[PDB]
C-alpha cells in the first residue's frame, strides 16, 4: 500500500484533554418573547380587517393561528394570498384532525408560507360528516391533492373541487381510516382464492390480535398546567388601588 | 317490531359468521340526528353491537386519578370471535375488529351524541363517587372513658 | 419570491448577449461541434476507470464490514453460571414498535421469576434494536448474523427454544460486541 | 370532466327538486352502463342481475329526508361511477360488490334464532 | 346551525366560482363549417410504470396522448400507502420514530430529524451542542446520500449508466458511517427527541475526514460525464419548465422551487440545529428547467461536503443526549446502579414520556424539498395526530401542469428531476 | 415423535418440566408437522434451573451482601441480599447462592440442600 | 355447520367457524392432491381453518396449494405409492383420509392395476392401521369389477378392496369432470389433431369439478355419508360431439378429426403411449373408454342427498373458454352507414406530427 | 486481478493450488493462515490487498455456505474485531451447555427448525364422571 506520504494518520494525532464540561440551562420558549408582541399585533389586525369570519386567534411560540368560520374560507384565503402585508402565496399542507367529542367532528388545518416576509400562518376551520367546506383550488393549484387526501382519509367534502376522488385508499374501499371510530386493522382483508382464480375480499381475522397498551398510561398527570406567556400589550389593564 | 332482530338486513362485504343480527339500521330518516352510520362506510355490524359509555374507575393499586377524568366509549365482548388460541404458536387470534378501539369524550352527552350519530347501541354507566367525611388526625388519640375496644397501633 | 426590504444587490440578471456578442472564437466554437470534444473527454474518463482497481468483494469468501452495533438475528443469553438472564420484566414486549414479542411468565419450580413462553415473529420485526436497549440484564441481543434465509416462514417464528439455542451458539461474539459498545450504551 | 373522463365538480344541491333530479340522473347512468360493466369486468351474471342489484343500492337510501345527506350519497355514487367506467377498479373489487361470491355466500347471517344457536351465532 | 340547518338545504356554501371576477378589459393580455378545422381528434391513453429504478417503485401514471405529446397526466398513487399516520396514534413517541426512517427511504436521518425537532419543540427542551453538530453532520451526509440516489438514478433513466455505479461506491462508503453510529445500513433510528441515541464511536470523525479528502474528485468525475455533454444538455434544457410564480402556487419546495430563480432554503430562513453555525451557499437556477435543477443539485454536493468539514472542526464535547432522564433514557450503567435511573429507564420504555398539550408545524430543509410534520399532542404519552408533509407529494401533484404538451421521453426526465420516492408520497 | 430421546426429554440435562404452564416436548412435538423430521436437529437448549443449582454457595461474614451478576455493567441491577435466616439466600435476578457463615453448622447438617454448599 | 363434531371414533372437535385464521379442527390427508380435482378439496378445507396433509411426488408441482392456508395448515409430505412408511406417517394424525390418486394410462412404472389396486391396498391398509374415522375413496363413473376397460375394471376392483378392509368407506363415482384446467373442455379447446374410433359418440353427464370439490367437503361434514356410494353427475345427457359444438360455438376453432377405426387405432395407441413420455391423450385403454357410455347406478346416492344442485356445462362454456377467444380489431363486423358518418367528424391523420 | 499480482501468487502457491481457487473463489490470492474453524474452514489475511479483501476464507466443504463459519470467526471475517478467535479470551470460557459441533443453517433440509407452542392449554375442561344410579 502506497501511503500518500503527506497525509498522516489522523488517529495518531493526540487530542487536547477536555476537562469539566459546562452548559448553561436555557428555556427555549424564552427566545420567542421578542416576537410575541407583533405576532399578537398581526393577528389582531387580521381579525379587525375580517371581523365577519375570524372568531379568534392563538399564539404559541413562533406560531400564529387564525380560527375562522367555514363559510369564510374563500375571503380569508384570498386576503392572505393577495394582500401586500399578507403575501402568503404557498399552501404548505392541508390536513384534518378528528375530535369526536365536538358537534363538528373535523378540524381543518391549513399551513401557509410567505416567502416574501419569511413568515408562516396556520388557518383552522371546522367541518362535519355532512357539512362541506369551500375548496381553495381556485386560489392554490397545489391544494388540489391535499383536499383529496382530507376527503379520502376523513370523508370531508370540498364544494367546488374538480375531481374529488380517493387518492390513497384502494378502489372499492369503504370507510375513512383517520376517523377515530375506524379500527386500526380495518374491517376487511384480501387473499388469492385458488378456486375462484382471483383475489377475493374477506372479513378480517387476525392470527394474533393487536395488543393495545394504552391502559399503561400514568395514573398521575405528568406535564402540569404550563405557564402563561401573553404580552402585557394584550392583557387587560389592572385597576390600581385607591 | 319492538326489539325484534331484523334477520333480513342486507349484509355487506365485511359481514362475517361473528356478526350479530341487528335490530335497527339507520334508515336516514330519524329526526334531529345525522345518519352518520349510513354514510360512514362502516359495516352494518357497528349498528348491531352495544357500546358502554362510562367513566373509568380509579385503580385499586394506586392513587392517581388522571384516567378517571374522561368518559370512555368501548365495545362489549361477544360470546364467540373475541379470542381463540392459535393452533401453531399458541397466540390469541380474534375476529373482533373493534377489540382494540376505544373513544374518549369530555362529557357524557358528547358520547351519547356520537353514539346516536353512528347508530351504536349504548349502555351508560353512572360514575360511582365518594361520600365526603371530615378526617382528623386528632381522633387517633381520642379519650375513652370506658373499655378501649381498640388498641390503635399507628 | 425575494425577501422584503431592498432587493439583493444585482439580483436582476444582466441583459442577454446577442450571438455576435458572445466571447467564443468561431474556430473554437466550430471545432467543438464537429470534433465532439466534450464527449471525447468523458470517454477518456472511462479509460481512466478501466485501469483503476475494482471495488468488488468476492462473497461468500470475503465479507463486508459490520460494526459492533450491527442488528442481526435475536438471541437469548445466559450468565456465566448457566442461568438464563431473562427474568420476564416484559419491557422488551412493551417497547416493541411492531408487537413482534409475545411473553408468558410464571413462577418456576424453584420460585424464580422466569419466562414460560418467549416468541419473536421474525416477519413482524423491524430490527430496530429497541428490545435490547430496554433490557436491564442484557438478556435479549441482536447477533451479527444476517445469513439465515429460510424456506418456510414457519421457520421464522422463533420460540424460546430457538432463541436460547442461538445465544449458546453466538455467545462469544455477543459478549464481544457488548464489550465494545457497553461504554456508549 | 376537465381532469378526468368522468369527473364532476363537487356541487351542493340547491333544493329537493334539484336533489331528486340528480339522483334520477345518477341512477339512469348506472343502469345504462350495466352492459358495459358486465363485459369489462366479465361478471358471470345477467345484466338484469346487475341492474337489479344496482337498484338495491339506491333502494337503501330512498328514505333519506336530509338534503345534506343526499349530496354526500351522490358524491359517493359519482366517484364510484368514475372509477368503474374508467377501468380503475379491479374485477376483484367489482364482483366483490355482489355479496354472493363469498365462499359462505349470501346466507351469512343466521336465518332465525335456532339455526344460529346450533351453529354458534353463524 | 349545521348540520340541522343543512337538513333542508337553506344555506349554500360560497364556492370559489362565486367569487370569480372578470379580468380588467383594458390591460388584459392574450365556428362549425365544412373545413377540417372543426374536426376532432381522438386521443389514446397509456399506462406508464413501473420503471426499473428503485425510487419510482410504485408509479401507475395514466397519460392521455395526442399523437406523441401529453394532453393530460393522471398519476394514480396509493400503491405504497401503508397507514403510517394511523399506526402512529397507537404507539408512543419513541415507538413512532422508526416510522419516519421509512417515509423517504433514501434520506433516513433527515426524516427522523423533523420528527425529533417537532417533538422537542412541544417538550420545550434545548438539545446539547454535540448532538446539534452530530445531527447537522449526519443531515448533510444524508443529503449527499440522497443526491447520489436522485442524480444518478435520474441519469440512469436518461440512459447514462456509468455515473450511477461510480457514485454508489461513494454511497457504499457513506453507509458504513450509518452502520458504525447505529447498526443499520438503511434505517438508523439514530436521531431521537433530545439528541441522538448513542455517542459516535471514537475513530469515526477521522474516517469521515479521510472520505472527505477525496469526495470532491468523485463529484468532478461524475460532473465530467454529464454537465457539458450535449446529449445530456439536449435532454434537460427546456424540459419541465415551471415559472417562479407557479412553483409557489403549486406548493413546490426545494430545488423545484429553487430552480426557477427563487432564493429560498429552510436552513437559511428558519435555521435549525447547527446550520446557523456553518457557512454554506444556496444554488439558485435561472430557467426553471431540468438542466437548472441538475446543476443546482450538483452544487449542493459540494456545499454539503463543505458543511461536513466545518462540522468536524467545531465538534464540541459533552452529552449527545438531553441531560434529563424524564425524557431521554439513562445510561445502562446508571440504570444498573442508581434507583432513580432504573425507575426512569422502566417508565420510558413502557409508558414513554408525556408531551405537553398543543400542536406544532415543524419544517426542515429535507433533500427532496421541504419536509414538515403537524403533531397534535393531547398531553399524554402517545401522539393524538401525526401528519407528514412530504415534498414529493406536492411535486407529483404538479406533474400534469408541468408535463403538459411534452413528449413521453420528456416526461421520464421530469419524473427524475422531481425527487420521488413513493413511500414518501404515500404515507 | 416418541422414538428419539430428544423428542421425549424436556432438555438434554433435565427430563421433566420446571413450571406448571410449560408444555412437555412430548406433547409439543406430536402431530403432523413433526413427521418426516429430524429431532436431533431441533433446538434443545440445556435447562438453566439444573445449572444454577450446581453452583457452590458464597460464604460470607456479612448480613447484607451485594450481587451485580458478576460482570460489572455486564450483569443485572445491583441489589442487596440479607442472609440472616438459617437458609441459603439467592439473588432474585441471577439465582446465585449466598449464605452466612453463622449457619454453616446448621446447613451442613441438612440431608438435602438446594445448592452444593461446598 | 355445527360447532361440535364427534368423530366416528368418538373424540369431540370444537370448531370456530370462520376463515383462514379460524379453527376447523379437522385434520385431512388428501392423496392425489396435485391433480385437477385435489386443489379444490384442499382449498376448501384449508380456507376454513383445517390442517391438510398433502402428500406429493414432485416438489415444483405442489407449490400452488400452500397459498390457500395460514401458517401450520398445509403440511407437505414427500411420498411414493410404493413406499408404505411415507403413506403410514401421512395418515397417523388424520381424521378423514381422501384418495384421489389415479391415472388414465399405464406408465413404465404403473399399470392401471398398480395404481388403482396396489395403491388403494397400500393406502387403505394404513387407514385401517390407525383407525382413521372417515376414509373417502374417489372412484370413477362406470366403475365395475368385470369390465373390458382396465380403467373401469381396476378402479372397480379398488372399490371392492376399499370396503373389504374398511367397511365404512365413502365411494365417490364422479362423471367426466369439467371446468378450469380440466381435460374435457380444455381438450376440445386446445387440441387440433384429434384421434378417435367411435365418431365422438360418447354419451355421459358432465359435472363441474367445483361441485365435486364442494361435494367432497360435505361428505366429511355429514356422518351419514359414511359407508355408502355416491354418483355425482350433471343434469343433462351429453355426447362428446354435442359437447364439442359448444366449445365450437364459443371459440370458433377449427380442429382435425381423424376417427380411425378401432382395429387400426388401438394397437397404434399402445405404441404412442409406450414411446412418448407425456400424456398424449390417446392410449390403448383410453380408446376403449370411448366405446362405453356412462350408466348411472340407481342404488347410489346423488347430489341431492348432499343438498346440492349440479349445474350443466352449457351455462359455463363462455366462462371457461373466454380466455381462448382471439378477438382483435380485424375480426370485427363490417361497419354501418350511421357510424361511417361519425368518422367524418374526426381527422384520422396527424399532419403536423 | 492483474498480471503482476496473479503472476507473483503463482510463484507462491503453485499450479495445483491455482486451479483449486479458480474453481471456488475465482481469484488468485495468497495470504497467511490465521486459523481453522471447528467446521474445518481456513482463514487467511494479507494487509496488502484491496480494502475489505484483506481477510478471506477457504471453506472445508465443496457445497460451501456463508453459515459454515463458526461464530467467533464470523466477527473476524466481517472486520468486526481485529483479534482472531485464536487469541481472543472470550472463546476460552467453559460452557457445558455450549454446542459441541458447528451446526450451520439447517433450512431446506429435513432437519429444519419447527416452532411449537411452549405453554399449556389455557382452560382445563371437566373430566366427566357420571355418578352411579
Ligand atoms: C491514454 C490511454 C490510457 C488512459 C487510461 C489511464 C492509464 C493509466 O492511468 O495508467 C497508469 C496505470 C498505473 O496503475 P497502477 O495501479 O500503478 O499499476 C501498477 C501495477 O503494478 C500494474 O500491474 P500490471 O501487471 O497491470 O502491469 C504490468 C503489465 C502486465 O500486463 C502485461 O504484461 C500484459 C497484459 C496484456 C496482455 C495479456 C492479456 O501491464 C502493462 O504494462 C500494461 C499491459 C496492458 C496494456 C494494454 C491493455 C489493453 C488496452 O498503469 C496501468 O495500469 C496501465 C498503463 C497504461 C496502459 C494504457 C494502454
Ligand atoms: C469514439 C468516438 C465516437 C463514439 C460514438 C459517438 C457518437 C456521437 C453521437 C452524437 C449525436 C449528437 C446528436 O444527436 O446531435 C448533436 C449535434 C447535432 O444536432 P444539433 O441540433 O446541431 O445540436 C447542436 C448542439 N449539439 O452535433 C453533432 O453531433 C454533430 C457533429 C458532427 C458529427 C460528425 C461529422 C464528421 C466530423
Ligand atoms: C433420455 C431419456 C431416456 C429414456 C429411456 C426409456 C425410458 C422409458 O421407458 O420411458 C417410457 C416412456 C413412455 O412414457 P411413460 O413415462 O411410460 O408414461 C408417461 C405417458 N406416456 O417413453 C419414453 O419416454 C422413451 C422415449 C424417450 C424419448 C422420447
Ligand atoms: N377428472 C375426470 O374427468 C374424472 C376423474 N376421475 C378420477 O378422479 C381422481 C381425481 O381426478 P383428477 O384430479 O382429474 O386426476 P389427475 O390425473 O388430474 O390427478 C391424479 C392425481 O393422482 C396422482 N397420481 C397418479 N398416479 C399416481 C401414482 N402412480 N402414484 C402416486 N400418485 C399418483 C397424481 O400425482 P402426479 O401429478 O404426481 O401424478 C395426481 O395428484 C382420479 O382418480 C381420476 O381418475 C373419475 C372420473 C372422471
Ligand atoms: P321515487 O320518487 O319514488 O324515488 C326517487 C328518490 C329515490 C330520489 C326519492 O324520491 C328520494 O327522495 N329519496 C331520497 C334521496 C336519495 O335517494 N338519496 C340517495 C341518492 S344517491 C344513492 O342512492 C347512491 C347509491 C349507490 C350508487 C352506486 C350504485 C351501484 C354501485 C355498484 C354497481 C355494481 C358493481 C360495479
Ligand atoms: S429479555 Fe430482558 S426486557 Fe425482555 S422480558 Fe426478558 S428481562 Fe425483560
Ligand atoms: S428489534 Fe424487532 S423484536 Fe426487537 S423491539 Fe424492534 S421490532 Fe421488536
Ligand atoms: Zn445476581
Amino acid at each position: 500500500v502506497a501511503l500518500p506520504k503527506d497525509a498522516p494518520n489522523p488517529r495518531a494525532i493526540p487530542r487536547e484533554p477536555v476537562g469539566e464540561i459546562k452548559q448553561a440551562l436555557v428555556n427555549p420558549a424564552d427566545k420567542y418573547q421578542s416576537k410575541a408582541d407583533n405576532l399578537h399585533k398581526y393577528g389582531a389586525w387580521l381579525m379587525s380587517c375580517l371581523p365577519k369570519y375570524i372568531q379568534q386567534f392563538s399564539v404559541w411560540k413562533d406560531e400564529l393561528t387564525i380560527y375562522i368560520c367555514p363559510t369564510g374560507v374563500i375571503p380569508v384565503f384570498s386576503f392572505l394570498k393577495y394582500n401586500t402585508n399578507a403575501e402568503f402565496t404557498q399552501v404548505s399542507d392541508i390536513t384534518a384532525v378528528d375530535f369526536p367529542t365536538r358537534e363538528m367532528r373535523f378540524e381543518i388545518v391549513y399551513n401557509l408560507l410567505s416567502v416574501r416576509h419569511n413568515a408562516r400562518i396556520r388557518v383552522k376551520t371546522y367541518a362535519d360528516e355532512v357539512t362541506p367546506v369551500p375548496s381553495i383550488t381556485s386560489l392554490y393549484m397545489g391544494a388540489n391533492w391535499y383536499e383529496r387526501e382530507v376527503y379520502d382519509m376523513f370523508g370531508v367534502l370540498f364544494v367546488g373541487h374538480p375531481d374529488l376522488r380517493r387518492i390513497m385508499t384502494d378502489y372499492g374501499f369503504e370507510g375513512h381510516p383517520l376517523r377515530k371510530d375506524f379500527p386500526l386493522t380495518g374491517y376487511t382483508e384480501i387473499r388469492y382464492d385458488e378456486e375462484k382464480k382471483r383475489i377475493v375480499v374477506e372479513p378480517l381475522e387476525l392470527t394474533q390480535a393487536f395488543r393495545n397498551f394504552e391502559g399503561g398510561s400514568s395514573a398521575w398527570d405528568q406535564v402540569g398546567p404550563g405557564i402563561d406567556r401573553t404580552p402585557d400589550t394584550f392583557k387587560l389593564p389592572t385597576p390600581k388601588p385607591e | 317490531p319492538r326489539n325484534a332482530p331484523d334477520y333480513n338486513v342486507p349484509i355487506d362485504i365485511a359481514t362475517s359468521t361473528f356478526t350479530p343480527v341487528p335490530k335497527n339500521v339507520q334508515d336516514g330518516s330519524e329526526e334531529n340526528v345525522v345518519p352518520a352510520g349510513l354514510i360512514s362506510g362502516a359495516p352494518m355490524e357497528l349498528q348491531a353491537r352495544t357500546v358502554r359509555i362510562y367513566k373509568p374507575a380509579k385503580p385499586a393499586t394506586q392513587s392517581g386519578e388522571k384516567n378517571t377524568q374522561l368518559w370512555r366509549m368501548d365495545w362489549d365482548v361477544l360470546g364467540k370471535g373475541h379470542r381463540w388460541e392459535n393452533p401453531l404458536m399458541g397466540w390469541q387470534s380474534s375476529a373482533d375488529f373493534m377489540q382494540g378501539t376505544h373513544l374518549t369524550f369530555k362529557t357524557k352527552e358528547d358520547a351519547i351524541a356520537f353514539a346516536e350519530k353512528q347508530g351504536y347501541e349504548y349502555f351508560v354507566q353512572e360514575p360511582n363517587e365518594r361520600h365526603f367525611r371530615p378526617k382528623a388526625y386528632a381522633n387517633n388519640f381520642l379519650y375513652s372513658p370506658g373499655k378501649l375496644k381498640h388498641i390503635r397501633t399507628k | 419570491a425575494t425577501p422584503a426590504g431592498p432587493p439583493p444587490k444585482n439580483f436582476r440578471l444582466p441583459p442577454p448577449k446577442n450571438w455576435d456578442e458572445e466571447s467564443e472564437s468561431t474556430i473554437d466554437k466550430v471545432g467543438k461541434y464537429f470534433l465532439m470534444t466534450e464527449m471525447l473527454r468523458g470517454m477518456y474518463v472511462l479509460l481512466e476507470q478501466f485501469f483503476r482497481p475494482p471495488y468488488t468483494i468476492y462473497y461468500p469468501f470475503e465479507k463486508g464490514p459490520i460494526s459492533p452495533r450491527f442488528r442481526g438475528e435475536h438471541a437469548l443469553r445466559r450468565y456465566p453460571s448457566g442461568e438464563e438472564r431473562c427474568i420476564a420484566c416484559k419491557l422488551c414486549e412493551a417497547v416493541c414498535p411492531a408487537q413482534a414479542i409475545t411473553i408468558e411468565a410464571e413462577e418456576r419450580a424453584d420460585g424464580s421469576r422466569r419466562t414460560t413462553r418467549y416468541d419473536i415473529d421474525m416477519t413482524k420485526c423491524i430490527y430496530c434494536g429497541f428490545c435490547q436497549e430496554s433490557c436491564p440484564v442484557d438478556a435479549i441481543v441482536e447477533s451479527p448474523n444476517a445469513e439465515y434465509a429460510t424456506e418456510t416462514r414457519e421457520e421464522l417464528l422463533y420460540n424460546k427454544e430457538k432463541l436460547l439455542a442461538n445465544g449458546d451458539k453466538w455467545e462469544p461474539e455477543l459478549a464481544a460486541a457488548i464489550r465494545a459498545d457497553a461504554p456508549y450504551r | 370532466v376537465q381532469p378526468t373522463k368522468f369527473a364532476v365538480t363537487v356541487r351542493q344541491s340547491r333544493n329537493w327538486a334539484d336533489a331528486k333530479q340528480r339522483v334520477i340522473a345518477a341512477y339512469r347512468a348506472w343502469i345504462r352502463a350495466a352492459p358495459e360493466i358486465q363485459t369489462m369486468y366479465s361478471i358471470p351474471f345477467p345484466v338484469s342481475h346487475i341492474r337489479t342489484r344496482i337498484r338495491q343500492e339506491f333502494e337503501r337510501h330512498r328514505y333519506v329526508n336530509k338534503l345534506n345527506v343526499v349530496d354526500v350519497l351522490l358524491q359517493q355514487s359519482n366517484a364510484d361511477f368514475q372509477e368503474t367506467m374508467n377501468f380503475w377498479r379491479q374485477q376483484s373489487h367489482v364482483m366483490a360488490f355482489f355479496k354472493e361470491e363469498h365462499f359462505r355466500g349470501e346466507k351469512r347471517l343466521p336465518s332465525n334464532f335456532i339455526t344460529g344457536f346450533l351453529e354458534g351465532r353463524n | 346551525a349545521e348540520p340541522q340547518d343543512g337538513f333542508q338545504g337553506t344555506r349554500l356554501i360560497p364556492t370559489g366560482a362565486d367569487f370569480q371576477s372578470p379580468p380588467d378589459p383594458f390591460i388584459d393580455e392574450g365556428v362549425d363549417e365544412d373545413s377540417v378545422e372543426g374536426r376532432k381528434v381522438r386521443h389514446y391513453t397509456v399506462n406508464f410504470g413501473p420503471q426499473h429504478p428503485a425510487a419510482h417503485g410504485v408509479l401507475r401514471l395514466i397519460l392521455e396522448l395526442n399523437g406523441e405529446e401529453i394532453v393530460r397526466a393522471d398519476p394514480h398513487v396509493g400503491l405504497l400507502h401503508r397507514g403510517t399516520e394511523k399506526l402512529c396514534e397507537y404507539k408512543t413517541y419513541m415507538q413512532a420514530l422508526p416510522y419516519f426512517d421509512r417515509l423517504d427511504y433514501v434520506s433516513m436521518m433527515t426524516n427522523e430529524q423533523v420528527f425529533s425537532l417537532a417533538v422537542e419543540k412541544l417538550l420545550n427542551i434545548e438539545i446539547p451542542p454535540r448532538a446539534k453538530f452530530i445531527r447537522t453532520m449526519f443531515g448533510e451526509i444524508t443529503r449527499i446520500l440522497n443526491h447520489l440516489m436522485s442524480v444518478l438514478s435520474h441519469a440512469m433513466d436518461v440512459g447514462a449508466l456509468t455515473p450511477f455505479l461510480w457514485g454508489f461506491e461513494e454511497r457504499e462508503k457513506l453507509m458504513e458511517f450509518y452502520e458504525r453510529v447505529s447498526g443499520a445500513r438503511l434505517h438508523a433510528a439514530y436521531v431521537r427527541p433530545g439528541g441522538v441515541h448513542q455517542d459516535i464511536p471514537v475513530g469515526l470523525l477521522d474516517d469521515i475526514y479521510q472520505w472527505a479528502t477525496q469526495f470532491g474528485d468523485r463529484i468532478d468525475e461524475t460532473e465530467e460525464m454529464l454537465t457539458d455533454n450535449r446529449i445530456w444538455i439536449n435532454r434537460l434544457k427546456g424540459v419541465g419548465v415551471v415559472s417562479a410564480a407557479d412553483a409557489l402556487n403549486l406548493s413546490f419546495t426545494g430545488v423545484m422551487l429553487r430552480g426557477s430563480g427563487v432564493p429560498w432554503d429552510v436552513r437559511k430562513s428558519s435555521p435549525y440545529d447547527a446550520y446557523d453555525q456553518v457557512e454554506f451557499d444556496v444554488p439558485v437556477g435561472i430557467n426553471g428547467d431540468c438542466y437548472d435543477r441538475y446543476l443546482c443539485r450538483m452544487e449542493e454536493f459540494r456545499q454539503s461536503l463543505r458543511i461536513i468539514h466545518q462540522c468536524l472542526n467545531k465538534m464540541p464535547a459533552g452529552p449527545v443526549r438531553y441531560e434529563d432522564y424524564k425524557i431521554t433514557p439513562p445510561p445502562r450503567a446508571a440504570m444498573k446502579e442508581n434507583m432513580e435511573a432504573l425507575i426512569h429507564h422502566f417508565l420510558l420504555f413502557t409508558k414513554g414520556y408525556a408531551v405537553p398539550p398543543g400542536d406544532t408545524y415543524t419544517a426542515i430543509e429535507a433533500p427532496k424539498g421541504e419536509m414538515g410534520v403537524y403533531v397534535v399532542s393531547d398531553g399524554s404519552e402517545r401522539p393524538y395526530r401525526v401528519h407528514i408533509r412530504a415534498p414529493g407529494f406536492a411535486h407529483l401533484s404538479g406533474f400534469d401542469h408541468i408535463t403538459r404538451g411534452h413528449l413521453l421521453a420528456d416526461a421520464v426526465a421530469v419524473i427524475g428531476t422531481m425527487d420521488l420516492v413513493f413511500g414518501e408520497v404515500d404515507r | 415423535t416418541g422414538r428419539p430421546a430428544s423428542a421425549v426429554m424436556q432438555a438434554p440435562n433435565r427430563a421433566e418440566v420446571w413450571s406448571r404452564s410449560q408444555r412437555p416436548r412430548s406433547e409439543a412435538m406430536a402431530g403432523p408437522r413433526f413427521e418426516q423430521t429430524d429431532f436431533d436437529a431441533q433446538p434443545r437448549p440445556w435447562a438453566a434451573i439444573e445449572l444454577i443449582h450446581k453452583q457452590p454457595v458464597r460464604w460470607t461474614h456479612d448480613r447484607i451482601v451485594a450481587c451485580d451478576g458478576g460482570g460489572g455493567p455486564h450483569g443485572h441491577p445491583k441489589i442487596y441480599i440479607n442472609t440472616d435466616k438459617p437458609e441459603i439466600a439467592t439473588c432474585n435476578y441471577c439465582g446465585l447462592p449466598f449464605a452466612n457463615e453463622h449457619h454453616r453448622k446448621y446447613l451442613e447438617s441438612l440431608p438435602q440442600t438446594s445448592y452444593p454448599l461446598n | 355447520i355445527s360447532d361440535i363434531h364427534i368423530t366416528r371414533t368418538g373424540k369431540p372437535l370444537i370448531r370456530i367457524q370462520g376463515g383462514r385464521s379460524s379453527l376447523g379442527e379437522h385434520t385431512a390427508t388428501v392423496f392425489g392432491a396435485t391433480g385437477q380435482l385435489g386443489r379444490y378439496i384442499v382449498n376448501r378445507l384449508a380456507r376454513q381453518g383445517c390442517t391438510v396433509i398433502v402428500p406429493y411426488r414432485e416438489e415444483m408441482a405442489k407449490r400452488h396449494l400452500k397459498v390457500s392456508g395460514d401458517l401450520g395448515r398445509v403440511i407437505f409430505m414427500e411420498f411414493d405409492l410404493r413406499n408404505t412408511q411415507s403413506i403410514e406417517e401421512s395418515v397417523r394424525h388424520s381424521d378423514v383420509v381422501y384418495n384421489l390418486i389415479g391415472r388414465d394410462y399405464p406408465t413404465k412404472n404403473f399399470s392401471l392395476a398398480d395404481v388403482h389396486i396396489e395403491g388403494t391396498e397400500r393406502i387403505v391398509e394404513a387407514v385401517a392401521k390407525y383407525d382413521v374415522d372417515r376414509f373417502i375413496q374417489v372412484s370413477t363413473y362406470n366403475a365395475n369389477p368385470d369390465s373390458t376397460c382396465e380403467f373401469f375394471r381396476t378402479k372397480g376392483i379398488a372399490e371392492k378392496v376399499a370396503r373389504h378392509v374398511f367397511p365404512e368407506t365413502t365411494i365417490v363415482r364422479p362423471a367426466p369432470m369439467f371446468g378450469f384446467e380440466d381435460r374435457l373442455l380444455l381438450k376440445l379447446a386446445s387440441v387440433t389433431n384429434l384421434f378417435t374410433s367411435n365418431h365422438m359418440r360418447e354419451k355421459f353427464w358432465p359435472v363441474h369439478v367445483n361441485e365435486v370439490g364442494e361435494a367432497l367437503e360435505r361428505m366429511l361434514y355429514d356422518d351419514s355419508t359414511a359407508g355408502q356410494t355416491f354418483e355425482l353427475y350433471g343434469p343433462r345427457q351429453y355426447s362428446m360431439a354435442q359437447i364439442a359444438e359448444l366449445v365450437d360455438r364459443e371459440i370458433y376453432k377449427k380442429r382435425r378429426h381423424i376417427n380411425l377405426p378401432k382395429p387400426i387405432l388401438q394397437p397404434l395407441a399402445e405404441l404412442i403411449n409406450r414411446v412418448l413420455w407425456w400424456d398424449t391423450g390417446l392410449s390403448r385403454d383410453q380408446v376403449e373408454r370411448e366405446f362405453h357410455d356412462q350408466v348411472i347406478d340407481p342404488t347410489a346416492k346423488t347430489f341431492k342427498d348432499l343438498g346440492m344442485e349440479p349445474t350443466d356445462i352449457s351455462k359455463w362454456t363462455y366462462h371457461y373458454l373466454l380466455p381462448y377467444r382471439p378477438s382483435t380489431y380485424y375480426d370485427l363486423p363490417p361497419s354501418t352507414e350511421k357510424e361511417m358518418r361519425e368518422e367524418r367528424k374526426y381527422l384520422h391523420v396527424l399532419d403536423d406530427q | 486481478s492483474y498480471p503482476t499480482r496473479t503472476l507473483a501468487n503463482l510463484r507462491k502457491i503453485g499450479l495445483k493450488e491455482y486451479f483449486r481457487q479458480l474453481l471456488y473463489i475465482g481469484d488468485t490470492k495468497y495470504g497467511e493462515l490465521v486459523g481453522v474453524d471447528k467446521f474445518g474452514n481456513k482463514f487467511y489475511e494479507n494487509k496488502e490487498e484491496l480494502p475489505l479483501r484483506t481477510r478471506w476464507v477457504d471453506y472445508a466443504k465443496h457445497d460451501y455456505d456463508a453459515a459454515h463459519i463458526e461464530p467467533m470467526w464470523h466477527a473476524w471475517i466481517s472486520y468486526q474485531v481485529d483479534t482472531p478467535p485464536t487469541r481472543e479470551p472470550l472463546t476460552q470460557i467453559e460452557r457445558p451447555w455450549a454446542p459441541k459441533e458447528h451446526v450451520p443453517n439447517r433450512s431446506f433440509t429435513r432437519g429444519a427448525y419447527k416452532p411449537y407452542n411452549t405453554t399449556q392449554p389455557k382452560i382445563q375442561s371437566w373430566e366427566p364422571k357420571a355418578a352411579p344410579r
